[PDB]
């Protein structure tokens, strides 16, 4: 299961994702050595669900806008509380036009 | 009453440390934390130190200290656990998971200077190399439960029996049969309950921050089960 993308502010744990995203990136080296500088609005969530009637947590998926050595990415994280670890990097493209 | 009812009538620091074996998997545990008696509340944060934790860790929440539990003022002459303070208690468990293996504990529950500390050591044995629990099956998340508690004069200590129901990924629910024992380190004399219960909740999440493997615990335990 998976709920709808909701609205987040662009505070600290938000901040963070989007550190993580970057330092994930600069592991593949696809680009050149990324520095962080801030996500940007809009960053959104959607819940992710465990696949059956109980239907509780498992987790979340974001969607952020990352600046990053002045260019605009857009990273897509997902969280899982069941696996370690639990902060996976699904994409990361770039660059991206301005939202 | 005891006097060891009055070394909790405050916020006490909590350490837990784990040595486990869970089919020749091994692994440490340590954990950190806080619990406040007055209300049944305790707040922990685990780390698993070797590395990735072999079993999921809601498996592990019953055997990471029920001198926090909240004794009601009318019950207060039924609490075993803080009575054999602070020379405190050994706790040992069976733990039965339906259709797959079983965890063995072994722990010692007592105060180090002014903190209350929790070393176990666990034996996992008979794990399905690809069942719930070696497979990391279970949904992290943690049921509410009842724990009856009821004397063993002979031992001079408590024993439990309970069922802990995890949730399973797939929509089932698998039991982890809890056999339990306690008895007292010290030669003093403690208090043997009448039967009773611990009512128990927790809540389970994850530091954001934290980058090891690892669990967050928030939980509140009250007893009940005796008339006024």
């Amino acid at each position: 299961g998976s709920g709808e993308w909701e609205i987040i502010d662009i505070g600290p744990f938000t901040q963070n994702l989007g550190k993580f995203a970057v330092d994930e990136e600069n592991k593949i080296g696809q680009y050149g050595r990324l520095t962080f500088n801030k996500v940007i609005r809009p960053s959104m969530k959607k819940t992710i669900y465990y696949a059956n009637s109980r239907g509780m947590i498992k987790g979340y998926e974001y969607q952020l806008y990352v600046y990053a050595s002045d260019k605009l990415f857009r990273a897509d994280i997902s969280e899982d509380y069941q696996h370690y670890p639990h902060r996976k990097l699904l994409r990361f493209n770039g660059p991206v036009p301005p939202p | 009453g005891s006097k060891g009812e009055e070394l909790f009538t405050g916020v006490v620091p909590i350490l837990v440390e784990l040595d486990g074996d869970v089919n020749g998997h091994k692994f440490s545990v340590s954990g950190e934390g806080e619990g406040d008696a007055t209300y049944g509340k305790l707040t922990l944060k685990f780390i698993c130190t070797t590395g990735k934790l072999p079993v999921p860790w809601p498996t592990l929440v019953t055997t990471f200290v029920q001198c926090f539990s909240r004794y009601p003022d009318h019950m207060k002459r039924h609490d075993f656990f803080k009575s054999a303070m602070p020379e405190g208690y050994v706790q040992e468990r069976t733990i039965s998971f339906k259709d797959d293996g079983n965890y063995k504990t072994r722990a010692e529950v007592k105060f180090e200077g002014d903190t209350l500390v929790n070393r176990i050591e666990l034996k996992g044995i008979d794990f399905k190399e690809d069942g719930n629990i070696l497979g990391h099956k279970l949904e992290y998340n943690y049921n509410s439960h009842n724990v009856y508690i009821t004397a063993d004069k002979q031992k001079n200590g408590i024993k439990a029996n309970f069922k802990i129901r995890h949730n399973i990924e797939d929509g089932s629910v698998q039991l982890a049969d809890h056999y339990q024992q306690n008895t007292p380190i010290g030669d003093g004399p403690v208090l043997l309950p009448d039967n009773h219960y611990l009512s128990t909740q927790s809540k389970l999440s994850k530091d954001p921050n934290e980058k090891r493997d690892h669990m967050v615990l928030l939980e509140f335990v009250t007893a009940a089960g005796i008339t006024h």
